[PDB]
């Protein structure tokens, strides 16, 4: 095992939240959010491990020493950390649903693609190689899932039709009923295909007008107007947080990460931007 | 017959001491091929403190190495510190140009190595850095932060070469050899290839470095004019020899793609004694001193 | 890509030619400008009954309405207001017939007997949640169309 | 038994009707494989002179003019012009080699009187105007290589080999 | 011989990848990729053969003799390694698409261009002839490939038309034959012509901006800004290992590179780059 | 690549700020130019240029003058200045679509000029959505900047 | 439990007889479906000798055997002079995987006395003259794959492996 | 000089016979690629006049004709009454545009003057009435392009074209 312990967590969000990657050459305007290869929303494991550890160095303050050694020393390092973060991927977002007729309609679904789910697949089969972890549960899931990858579906529900943020039609297929929940909320999921799910995915995202305004004559200050992209709220990624042996890695994964609930992840936190709730499959699933 | 030398990817041929980065010659040295050649051919019973010996028993006379970059053949060409690749259409005209008028010589030289120049074409200089890592830390090992300019090609390149004896050219088809500097490849492949012998013309272009036998030094040197039209003299290294790990030798040579005049023949044909026309002639056996006519594709060697 | 602006295109092609008279195309111009709020604001069915009143539902004007599903030669006949209230239903159920929300033949054999329009409005009001969120993007396209190409007095 | 025969390809206007065994036999020296204009002779010592385009023979081997070798003589109306010549293949010395030649072939030059009437005031010339190489290739390249539009399909090439490797020298008169 | 055989094979990032270069102010990022000749993504031969041999050495702590005397002793210098890396050449990137008015809808493809496969098939040629390597079908499609050079090229043939990377309208025509999938991924690749597949690609590539918060205040330490350059996930790059006939080499190559699939290459492993999966073209294809 | 695109932008902007004769017009077309590409990239090319054509007037007199300064260069627009800088606007894309070969000049100066071919113009510009898009932010940017440093703040 | 007999692949012809049952049970690893061979275990440091072709075991990593996993019990006339072991089908080196094994197998392989009054001088042989590939085909093959000619009608392409696919180290003793 | 002669595409029947070439050469600018109706030429302002159907020019740009355009001269009953006019063969509004132009021509099209006796009321007219479709193969497409059925396996997808790729303004009285 080139990994002592790997624990992968989702990544609700609490509260929407923003990270960053800044403006782009040509939407100066915008303060866009962290985006994937194709396209989607990511959080970067360079940001997650920034938030995560600066969370920790506080909550903890007295396994300071465990966290240097785990996630890096950052006042004199000698020695690489022992920690790595992997990117957390989209794994479903919310969407407004207009459900056409079925039992007791729901008005939000949690929506994803079987481009999200094969890079889970990934990230859960490179993991299973290079720790002694093993996730049949999780992989058997989501293999079930992705053999019917041509077809829109939605999980233990049927719902049969759907209009999901209020501008895509879906037909939607029960797959078979047997697979059990995943993200076990009340909400069904739905599976879509890459092409329209990438459409109803940015349209659940939330862009935002935002101001500034002098205090004296409550008027719109020069050049105070700019965009700004959110994440949704109950949003969830998916991430992988790995270390190799130190007697600080046991430590880590069995008193740190055992008591590590809720941070504080990306930017704009005085707006209430960026509670998260960290959840570890090994005991969601 | 003639061997085709193919990078496979970019090469290093270090020159001129490691002391930003190191930077590599274009045409790798006579006896970097025929090192290579003679670790192809190698039996370990040969041995001997004379790196050369066993590397002339190896194998047989070898001439000259140019460019074949896309059936077009390139070939060396300075005037001084400015090194050119050349088709030999451009060689044609250059001994008329050579004591053509002042205006006229600089006009035309500067348009040779300028825009008839094909070798940034061809040619880049790729600079790589490495580190050394220990293996409990995962940082830096300390001191080891090396830099090399690697010798990249855009486009698909040959060495040419031409050996004489055949049975050899057998066991070096479809060879894939360790030529070159840190650990970098290249591919043999041999073909039938005619090639004239030994022309009686006034102007010859070395295609290889033609060495000076360190006694005619100061004779050759205090009247340069009478042998050399255009080119370099430097005194260069003869290389690294596998057997017993150290340098070769340092001789002054006359540095690859250099114009020679016909005298420089009998010059050196006057001027070795028995004992070092036999180190000489071995080392043209390897591959040193190899001249081409301005004329046409007709190879020669000085001695042999 | 908004495949309803490609269906506004092609719905207001067919009432613009249905429509002679050029007070008839301004008075669908005001229609169409006005009866998307109304939507927005209203709901579904209270707009829809509000057109079909001021619409004159005669099987004359019926059946110019029904010859418009197919023909592109048919023509809308009465008064600019009659017509562009008739031309405005007309946009309606040609976005009902695509997107599949009501069968053509069914809306065919209501517009024919008097009978049955009855049973259209009773399954119209049954479906309006989804229409009311359905069509409104396809109605916006239908004003901007409007607005871009008929003259206003 | 083989003859040859040299075309000159300037820019020129001279072209018009030099030859009429084109292809006589069945080959002929030069030829294009995919990848530019092969065996294309460098000539020294001579020159075009524009009037009525022919090769002036001066005496600078800084001068010199490219061409083309196609089998047969032209239009049997001259060697009293031309310098025609029987060689061994090896004394021309042409680019892009490919096969050993016959070892003795024969060569029809357009050759034209030294006539000193003022000064040649040579100059040298790049092939340019993309609209010559088109005119140019149905022209020429193509009354010989009827093996064009039929092997060859790569046209844009052979209009980049030429442009810039293609020149040659003038007299400006 | 003195290379007797020879392992051609694929790297696929799992993560995105960050095998660094000399960081320096003229490329407009502050850590950029290892640049090939041609402005291509490439690794570097060193760099595979180091982060192997440190990833064999962790992994089989008893072959380490076989490991140091194919990979090249380091603390015993003075016998050549039995084995050597080529540099990895770029063989496919992945693209964000849009179809246009086509049958198969995707969201993502692999793109190439003419110089990447000219480069691929000089690496196949040279080591066809080694008796063992043989590989036929390979460089068939790939010369198949070549002879359609100069036109934007698709192998699964049902697109004729696509936007890639949201910035760049090509036309795409077939092969006039169905040229079985080079790998066996569900994903089309694109052979560009090479003048737009250099833009396609170079957008193709992640550029992320990076801080330093000071832990205190969450405000931002002076001069912590950066850039770095990295390489998607299912980027593909080409490569092949020379062996000597030693027979070292024959217990290397028998278990210690069949139980190789995944790998860490590069740097930044903390931030989850670097995971990659070694696809030898000897079972696969 | 679209390098070109900013000496195309730079003759079409000469081109609407000479038509716009109203100082008010080109202030309303730089505040245009400011929140159009905004808005065609936020909520797509159909609908914003749905958005851009109801607000233009396009009536046969605007119409006329669009194409003389797609010929002449010595036209003028004329017509309520909110109208003309959403028909500068438009002219300014329409412009791009001509000088890029994405459709053909004689089609839309056709369209332009009768009426049952205007909704065909659109119909086809509907098609084109995806390329246009992509081809054409550059250009929109390009014109945004102009009219940013061109036309004084109002 | 689960049983396997290991099937070497020789140009020489005494290999199809050494198994009885032709399926037994339902598993067979060593599957073709219409791209090539799979699951085919390659045994290291054992040498052939081709006058029946039996494995002798050397000490040379180098030296190879590449043969095929089959069910069933080898000639009902050995398990004395076989090697017969139980291996838990992780450690076994087999190449061209494409599903997972059942975690342990017993294995049966064709064996000899070293025969130490000959200098154990191995040779690296292929496969090649494809007529004795043809033969062995229609012998091995269809005893062990009836699939073949019912399901492969490519059977170029069941060629064009064992070709070069199958190679190993004889002793010619 | 190449010149070209334009059939306009009505629903009367005037197309029995204007030309006086059939074939002639090879270069027609319409062609039919396995796919419908290539460059397809464009009139604008003008009208056809079916009686005696020949197109009558006005001065509304609504007013409009398609046709396909080849090469002739018309009938040689003419040079009275056609406007033969010289174009570079960009300035024609041409549609479905599949190869390129020649960059010079010279067209030939069924003039009449407008016998101002009436008010020029043109409406446009759809080209439908299958049985009418099923002569225009025959009275144009098969005197111009014989082509028909000579590659043209799918008829029936060059009709469903031709039943909408055609229209004009014609006088109507």
């Amino acid at each position: 095992p080139y990994y002592a312990f790997a624990e992968p967590f989702f990544i609700h969000a609490i509260t929407h939240l923003h990270v960053g990657s800044g403006s782009s050459v040509e939407e100066e305007i915008a303060l866009p959010f962290q985006r994937d290869e194709l396209g989607y929303p990511t959080i970067y494991a360079s940001s997650l491990k920034g938030a995560i550890k600066s969370f920790l160095l506080k909550e903890f303050p007295d396994k300071r020493d465990v966290i240097y050694k785990v996630l890096g020393e950052d006042e004199n390092p000698e020695e690489a950390s022992l920690g790595t973060f992997l990117d957390a991927i989209l794994f479903a977002i919310p969407s407004r649903i207009i459900e056409i007729d079925s039992a007791k309609p729901y008005v939000w679904v949690y929506v994803t693609t079987y481009e999200l789910l094969k890079k889970v697949k990934l990230y859960l089969d490179s993991i299973s190689q290079l720790s002694n972890a093993s996730f049949s549960n999780l992989k058997n899931k989501i293999d079930t899932i992705l053999a019917k990858e041509g077809k829109n579906i939605t999980l233990d529900s049927d719902l049969k039709s759907a209009i999901l943020n209020e501008d895509f039609y879906v037909e939607l297929e029960a797959l078979n009923n047997k697979i059990p929940s995943i993200i076990n909320a009340g909400v069904p999921l739905l599976v879509l295909e890459d092409s329209i799910g990438r459409e109803v995915i940015n349209r659940s995202l939330i862009r935002v007008r935002r101001i500034r305004i002098d205090r004296d004559k409550k008027v719109v200050e020069t050049g105070g107007l700019w965009s700004e992209e959110y994440v949704p709220m109950k949003t969830i990624f998916f991430s992988v947080l790995l270390g190799k042996e130190s007697k600080e890695s046991a430590i880590f994964a069995s008193c740190i990460l055992r008591n590590l609930r809720y941070v504080i992840l990306g930017g704009k936190e005085t707006i209430g931007k960026g509670i998260v709730e960290l959840r570890w499959v090994k005991d969601v699933i | 017959k003639r061997v085709l030398i193919k990078p496979l990817e970019p090469l290093m041929f270090r020159s001129q001491g490691e002391f930003t980065a190191a930077q590599s010659l274009i045409i790798p040295r006579p006896s970097t091929i025929a090192g290579m050649l003679g670790y192809i051919l190698f039996n370990k019973s040969s041995g001997t403190g004379d790196w050369l010996s066993d590397l002339t028993n190896l194998l047989a006379t070898i001439y000259g190495t140019f460019i074949e970059t896309n059936g077009e053949y390139l070939f060396p060409l300075r005037m001084g510190n400015h090194l050119a690749l050349v088709d030999q259409q451009h060689l044609i005209n250059l001994p008329t140009l050579l004591e053509k008028e002042y205006e006229r010589r600089e006009k035309g030289i500067y348009e040779l190595f300028y825009d008839k120049n094909k070798l940034f074409q061809i040619i880049n200089h790729q600079d790589r850095i490495g580190i050394s890592i220990d293996k409990s830390t995962r940082t830096v090992k300390e001191h080891y932060l090396y830099s090399a300019r690697y010798l990249a090609f855009k486009k698909e390149v040959n060495y040419v070469i031409f050996i004489d004896n055949d049975a050899i050219s057998d066991k070096i088809n479809g060879k894939i050899v360790n030529f070159g500097g840190e650990n970098r490849i290249a591919k043999l492949e041999v073909d039938d290839y005619k090639v004239d012998t030994s022309i009686e013309e006034e102007y010859y272009l070395a295609l290889s470095p033609i060495l000076i036998p360190d006694e005619a030094l100061d004779n050759f040197l205090d009247n340069i004019s009478d042998y050399v039209a255009m080119g370099k003299v430097d005194k260069i290294s003869l290389g690294f020899d596998i057997a017993n790990t150290k340098r070769k030798e340092m001789l002054t040579a006359i540095l690859e793609g250099s114009i020679v005049k016909r005298s420089i023949i009998d010059f050196i044909k006057n001027e070795i004694k028995n004992d070092l026309r036999y180190r000489f002639s071995k080392y043209e056996k390897i591959g040193y001193n190899t001249l081409m006519s301005l004329c046409k594709l007709a190879l020669r060697k000085i001695l042999s | 890509y908004e495949e309803d602006y490609k269906l506004a295109l092609e719905a207001f092609k067919k009432v613009f030619n249905a429509l002679t008279h050029y007070g008839a195309k301004q008075a669908f111009r005001s229609r169409a400008r006005d009866l998307v709020e109304e939507i927005y604001n209203s709901g579904f069915i209270p707009t829809f009954f509000y057109i079909i009143s001021k619409a004159e539902l005669n099987s004359d004007s019926l059946d110019s309405l029904i010859s418009l599903f197919s023909s592109d030669n048919a023509i809308l006949r009465g008064s600019d207001e009659n017509v562009s209230y008739s031309a405005y239903l007309f946009i309606i159920l040609y976005y009902l017939i695509k997107r599949g929300i009501i069968e053509q033949k069914f809306l065919i054999q209501a517009l024919r007997c008097e009978k049955t329009r009855l049973d259209l409005i009773d399954k119209l009001y049954n479906l309006a949640p989804i229409i009311s969120a359905k069509i409104r993007t396809y109605l916006l396209a239908i004003k901007r169309l409007s607005e871009a190409l008929i003259e206003a007095r | 038994s083989t003859q040859r025969e040299y075309v000159f390809i300037p820019i020129t206007n001279s072209i018009t009707i030099d030859v009429k065994i084109t292809i006589g036999g069945s080959d002929h020296i030069t030829n294009i494989d995919e990848r530019g204009i092969h065996n294309v002779l460098v000539i020294t010592g001579y020159a075009v002179d524009e009037k009525n385009g022919r090769l002036v023979p001066t005496l600078d081997p800084c001068d010199y003019v490219k061409g083309i070798l196609v089998a047969g003589t032209p239009q049997q109306a001259q060697s009293n012009d031309f310098l025609t010549l029987k060689l061994p293949a090896n004394k021309l010395y042409l680019i892009r080699k490919k096969g050993n030649i016959s070892d003795d072939l024969k060569i029809y030059i357009p050759y034209s009187s030294p006539d000193a009437r003022n000064s040649m005031k040579t100059k040298p010339v790049s092939i340019s105007d993309d609209t010559i190489v088109n005119n140019i290739i149905k022209e020429v390249f193509d009354k010989i290589y009827n093996i064009t539009q039929k092997e060859k399909v790569k046209i844009e090439k052979v209009k980049e080999d030429i442009k810039e490797l293609f020149s040659y020298y003038a007299l400006e008169q």
